[PDB]
């Protein structure tokens, strides 16, 4: 899956 | 015999990998797809795709159990075995996987379809979270307007899908249990390949927990002169929705009314990018070139020509928290951001860029290898830029900073400003997954389930809703990350071993030196360090084909996670702030928080 920002 | 087959397997390994390689792109194209254009027909396709994917999952771990690959002599061709054993939530039948991925987009949609009506105009109804939402809780020193905003949000992104979120709980648990796992917090862990690491991180977590007290104590004796006693207690729980964001999760932008010396600078160079004309084109360029500079991997020409690096202006849904993406493939690595032009988005466009690092120096290795070597460590690698980016050093280097003097007072200032990020973020990103971890694990009753979120943000951060909140509402899915499913202890492991990984790369880069007050770490940058640039690709381009202890191993030598390096960051600060507090005869820890009634 997609890496995110905190 | 084993001899035979193992050669055999090794050859099964090769073309398996290869096809979920070419799979998984499929899967992941309709899932962009979706992301970027929130519609029913996307949603549809995305789902559908992976119901498939998930099928051929089923049929590779049954395939795995005809190896014998516990007997094999090879521990790479075992680890790679291994890793095809894990379905997750493909071990659920057919239908069970359906409902989950229905019930994931059905979160994750609303939360990204969040609309409210402007506090001073109650026929304007079109503010969305990124950037309307954000924009007020950011900037508004109006505590009514912010409570306002808080409700509403909370309202819309949280309670609205309590049921949702419950059916969720329900087939994680399923899913977890399928797997053989205790529930879905152990299959989370399972991660980190380490049994202790739970106690690992309480362990650190107490250790950094005293001064996260004092800087508590201290914003909230600041916040006190600002808004009066009537606003802020001073032995009570910080009202969450004066702290400059959504979750409280990270208070810099109120550090203009919380610095140590308000006459001294206080770094904030959106302004400055503003006047100079940056755009999201050029934060992105400007990444690049930092990444480049440490002799490491060039954006593709693919990067360019698929990301999305603002939000689009016609009427479409879409999610704009932003997002980083490898398609499996070669230098197709792409880039989802709704990037608008301040201080704080070009740290994030670093932080995500780390990622897009990390799949192009991972992308020769077997499939089940392209992935970080543990969650924490992807995240981490664009934190580490992000600290040097952030430096009174680097912005004056590149124009954005002027007029600065580093005397020792805009020095307490600049390392007050960067807790407020990285040390306030620790007990909020570790309760995050306690929450979820306790839900998982069947610790809360579901009558109880609000007010368990509330307890473990006061026990944990000392911060409380703005206004009385209780089980008929629903709280945690107001977290993007609690909506769409993503692990969030990641984080918490990022937060501490960023600080390994910048200490050593400012040593390697001969940015620190303890014993040298020329050097200290809080201004070093690793801007053009091809030696701080070489441990990177020495760690990053394992990928996950060793545990995690080697991957670190590779970057500096060392093999445990450790609190050392944050600690000695942070420790001229600890030592002005202990002694300011005395000073100040401030007011540490709080009470028990009487927002959530039970
Ligand atoms: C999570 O844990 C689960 C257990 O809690 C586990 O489920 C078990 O998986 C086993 C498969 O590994 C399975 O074992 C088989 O059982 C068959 C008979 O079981 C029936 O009766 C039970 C009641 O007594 C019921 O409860 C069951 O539902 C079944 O109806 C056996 O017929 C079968 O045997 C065959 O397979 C072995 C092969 O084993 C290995 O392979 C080679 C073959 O070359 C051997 O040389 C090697 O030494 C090794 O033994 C052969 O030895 C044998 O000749 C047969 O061909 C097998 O034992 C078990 O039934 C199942 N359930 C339970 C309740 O135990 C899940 O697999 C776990 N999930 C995950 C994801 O890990
Ligand atoms: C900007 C964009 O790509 N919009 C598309 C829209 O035109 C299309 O009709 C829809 C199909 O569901 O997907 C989305
Ligand atoms: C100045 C410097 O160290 N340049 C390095 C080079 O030595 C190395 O061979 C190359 C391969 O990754 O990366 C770069
Ligand atoms: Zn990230």
């Amino acid at each position: 899956r997609p890496k995110i920002p905190p | 015999a084993l001899v035979k087959e193992e050669i055999q397997a090794k050859e099964y390994l090769e073309n398996l990998n290869k096809e979920l390689a070419k799979r998984t792109n499929v899967e992941t194209e309709a899932a962009w797809a979706y992301g970027s254009n929130i519609t029913d027909e996307n949603e549809k396709k995305k789902n559908e795709i992976s119901a498939e994917l998930a099928k051929f999952m089923k049929e590779v771990a049954s395939d795995t159990t005809k190896f014998q690959w516990r007997s094999y002599q090879s521990e790479d061709l075992k680890r790679q075995f291994k890793a095809l054993t894990k379905l997750g939530y493909a071990a659920l039948p057919e239908d069970d996987y359906a409902e989950l991925l229905d019930t994931l987009s059905a979160m994750e949609s609303n939360f990204a379809k969040v609309k409210v009506c402007d506090y001073k105009d109650s026929t304007k109804c079109d503010l969305a979270l990124d950037p309307e939402i954000e924009e007020v809780i950011s900037k508004s020193r109006d505590h009514e307007e912010l409570a306002y905003y808080w409700r509403e949000f909370y309202d819309k992104a949280g309670t609205a899908v309590r049921s949702q979120f419950e059916r969720y709980v329900e087939l994680n648990t399923k899913a977890a249990k399928l797997n053989n796992f205790t529930s879905g917090a152990e299959a989370w862990l399972d991660e980190y390949e380490d049994d202790t690491f739970e106690q690992q991180l309480e362990d650190i977590f107490a250790d950094i927990r005293p001064l996260y007290q004092q800087i508590h104590g201290y914003v909230r004796f600041r916040l006190r002169k600002h808004y009066g006693d009537a606003v802020v207690s001073e032995t009570g729980p910080i009202p969450m929705h004066l702290l400059g964001n959504m979750w409280a999760q990270q208070w810099s932008e109120i550090a203009d009314i919380v610095s140590p010396f308000p006459e001294k600078p206080l770094v904030d160079v959106s302004a400055e990018m503003e006047k100079q004309g940056y755009t999201p084109l050029k934060m992105f360029q400007m990444g690049d070139d930092f990444f480049t500079s440490m002799n490491l991997t060039k954006l593709p020409q693919d990067f360019w020509d698929k990301s999305i690096i603002e939000k689009p202006t016609d009427g479409r849904d879409l999610v704009c928290h932003a997002s980083a993406w490898d398609f499996y493939l070669t230098d197709d690595v792409r880039i989802k951001q709704c990037t608008r032009v301040t201080q704080d988005q070009l740290f994030t466009v670093h932080h995500e860029l780390g990622h897009i690092q990390y799949f192009l120096q991972y992308q020769h290795q077997p499939f089940v290898y392209r992935t970080g070597a543990n969650p924490g460590f992807h995240e981490a690698v664009g934190d580490v830029l992000s600290l040097s980016v952030s430096t009174p050093k680097h912005l004056e280097k590149i124009g954005l900073l002027k007029d600065y003097v580093r005397d020792d007072e805009a020095r307490i200032n600049q390392l007050f400003l960067t807790a407020l990020d990285k040390i306030v973020f620790l007990p909020f990103a570790f309760t995050m997954d306690k929450y979820r971890w306790s839900l998982f694990r069947g610790e809360v009753d579901k009558a109880n389930w609000n007010c368990a979120f509330w307890k473990l943000r006061d026990e944990y951060s000392g911060i409380e809703p703005p206004v009385v909140r209780s089980e008929k509402d629903f709280d945690a899915p107001a977290k993007y990350h609690i909506s769409a499913d993503v692990e969030y202890l990641r984080y918490l492991v990022s937060f501490i071993i960023q600080f390994q990984f910048y200490k050593s790369a400012c040593i390697k880069a001969g940015q620190y030196d303890p014993d040298n007050v020329e050097l200290p770490l809080d201004n070093c940058d690793i801007y053009g360090s091809a030696a701080a640039g070489a441990a990177f690709h020495n760690m990053l381009s394992m990928g996950a084909s060793k545990p995690w202890p080697d991957a670190l191993e590779a970057f500096n030598g060392e093999r445990i996670m450790s609190g050392k390096a944050i600690a000695e960051y942070f420790e001229p600060l600890r030592v002005w702030l202990e002694a300011e507090n005395i000073k100040n005869n401030v007011h540490i820890g709080w009470t028990t928080s009487n927002k959530c009634v039970s």
